[PDB]
């Protein structure tokens, strides 16, 4: 069924899983027109396709184009996501393919169901946890890698950088969910935070600074201050 | 007019003709039903006074031979038979009628709600969705299953209706997924009324029979047909004139002759109000919206 904290250690067993994001593939700008209406321009987005235990992290490009001369975006968006994750499926071997599917909200179930029947043994799941996989795009490199596409394209990056050589995938995706949190919550603190230091740095073929374990505790700290700081700054508390 | 004659009446029950009842009192001299339209189905159907579980009862078209009840106190119901001696049932039913022992089918001159519940509703289609060949008559109780209840567990007592399932391979072509699911044209017009139906009348046929049985015998999985059919048509974009002209007929007469205190559980909330307000047919089953609107204006 759905899955919550009390499921929460499912995620990394060793049955094989993704989560899908879809709160990234439609995204506009909203502007007023010469007349003084108003209208929306899209902009290049992206499918979060997540696999917790290893942190391997599909990301499907969704370029503007795929949007021309279409009706009821919104819509459309939810059924390209599920044609798209369903194409990546299809596009894995076997004993890659995942057993569960976790869509992080409930309006994918149907699209995403329907484009799968082909797979009746993959779950389709929704998930009562309300996790942060929109702030993707304040991943600096990731957010660069969607902007620049001229055309669809879909690229496999690992969002863990090299944390499980250090740390189970428990951890890792505490960490992870907890920096995408915090970039939710304030990006210009979260990313203050993340680079304040200038002998950090974040290596050519990784997207998160090269903390030591004792660093990134520190780092793991100010992230939690933060996000109580503006739970305070917003309820005035 | 035809007549369905009873050996007996040994154990108090209430019987069913269609949709008209009557209370019979133990060991009663009751001997059957008499001026029995024909032209049409019928249905004649039983609830124990000691135990209201349980209803059933039997279709039958006095067309098809000569038919009548006989207690069965092994089996403790009211069995329908087929008499073959054609000159014993004249006999037995011209004495029973003498005597003034049965009641008679009690249908006002004016009144055509029948015809209009059973229009498109035949016995050979009834005979292969309720499988018992030896029989003309057709079995149905409270508590048959169909078979896609069974698929999600007797298969000879079950309810052979035709699988509709809107999130299947059958419904949704390859390549369509998102016009097929929001739109089921494909599925209404190609996959069931060319390919398995034939026409729109054996559609409707089946429709009008889940709904009786539904109504009459409180059959949970005929209520999940009748519904099915219903939201298969509505959530169609494309749908010929006629068939929503004539549904909207169908569904009116169903709603008019639905008892009251039954609405509650015969009415499914979620596909009356998308079919009406939301659906793309929401502006073509006038008489069956006002008619909703103003007996059942709770449910919506
Ligand atoms: O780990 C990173 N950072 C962004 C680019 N690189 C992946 C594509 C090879």
């Amino acid at each position: 069924g759905a899955m919550n904290s009390s499921n929460y250690a499912e995620l990394f067993n060793n049955d094989i899983k993704l989560f899908v994001d879809d709160t990234n593939v439609y995204r506009v700008t909203v502007h007023k027109t010469f007349e003084g209406n108003v209208a929306t321009k899209a902009i290049n987005g992206c499918i979060f396709t997540l696999n917790p235990k290893t942190g391997h992290l599909f990301l499907k490009i969704i370029h503007t184009s795929v949007w021309a001369g279409q009706k009821r975006l919104s819509q459309l968006a939810k059924w390209k996501t599920a044609e798209e994750v369903s194409a990546l499926v299809r596009s894995l071997p076997k004993e890659e393919q995942p057993k569960q599917i976790i869509v992080t909200r409930k309006a994918m179930l149907d699209p995403l169901e329907v484009h799968m029947l082909d797979f009746p043994n993959i779950a389709i799941r929704p998930t009562e946890l309300r996790l942060p996989f929109s702030a993707a795009m304040s991943i600096d490199k990731l957010s660069d890698v969607v902007m620049k596409a001229t055309e669809p394209q879909m690229v496999l990056f690992n969002i863990y950088d090299d944390w499980l050589d250090r740390i189970s995938s428990y951890t890792a995706f505490s960490r992870l969910t907890l920096l995408l949190r915090a970039l939710k919550t304030n990006e210009e603190s979260a990313k203050m935070i993340l680079l304040s230091d200038p002998t950090i740095t974040i290596k050519s073929y990784h997207l998160w600074p090269s903390f030591t374990d004792e660093q990134w505790i520190t780092i793991e700290s100010q992230m939690r201050d933060l996000i109580l700081t503006e739970y305070g700054r917003k309820y005035n508390v | 007019m035809n007549t369905v004659p009873f050996t007996s009446a040994p154990i108090e029950v209430t019987i069913g003709i269609d949709q008209y009842s009557f209370n019979v009192k133990e060991n009663q001299p009751f001997h059957g039903i008499k001026d029995i339209p024909i032209g049409h189905v019928h249905v004649i159907h039983f609830q124990h006074a000691d135990n209201s579980s349980m209803r059933y009862g039997y279709w039958f078209d006095c067309r098809m031979g000569n038919f009548y009840i006989q207690y069965d106190p092994k089996d403790g119901l009211y069995k329908m038979m087929e008499e073959r001696d054609g000159a014993k049932f004249e006999n037995i039913v011209h004495n029973f009628k003498e005597r003034q022992m049965m009641v008679s089918y009690p249908k006002i001159d004016e009144d055509d709600t029948w015809y209009n519940l059973t229009e498109f509703v035949q016995m050979d289609k009834i005979r292969k969705i309720v499988r018992k060949d030896e029989n003309q008559f057709s079995y149905v109780d409270s508590s048959m299953t169909t078979v896609q209840e069974n698929e999600l567990s007797d298969p000879a007592h079950s309810l052979n209706y035709t699988v509709i399932n809107f999130k299947s391979r059958e419904a949704i072509r390859p390549g369509h997924e998102m016009e097929d699911f929001l739109d089921k044209s494909y599925y209404l017009n190609t996959v069931m009324l060319q390919g398995i139906f034939k026409n729109s009348s054996n559609y409707f046929g089946e429709l009008q029979f889940a709904f009786l049985n539904a109504m009459f015998f409180g059959n949970y999985g005929s209520s999940l047909q009748w519904h099915a059919m219903i939201e298969l048509i509505c959530s169609s974009a494309t749908v010929p004139k006629h068939m929503l002209d004539k549904l909207d007929e169908i569904l009116y007469y169903q709603i008019k002759t639905l008892p009251e205190q039954y609405s509650d559980i015969l009415l499914n909330e979620r596909v009356w109000n998308i079919c009406l307000y939301s659906s793309f047919q929401k502006n073509s089953l006038h008489n069956t919206e006002k008619i909703m609107e103003n007996k059942y204006p709770e449910l919506l």
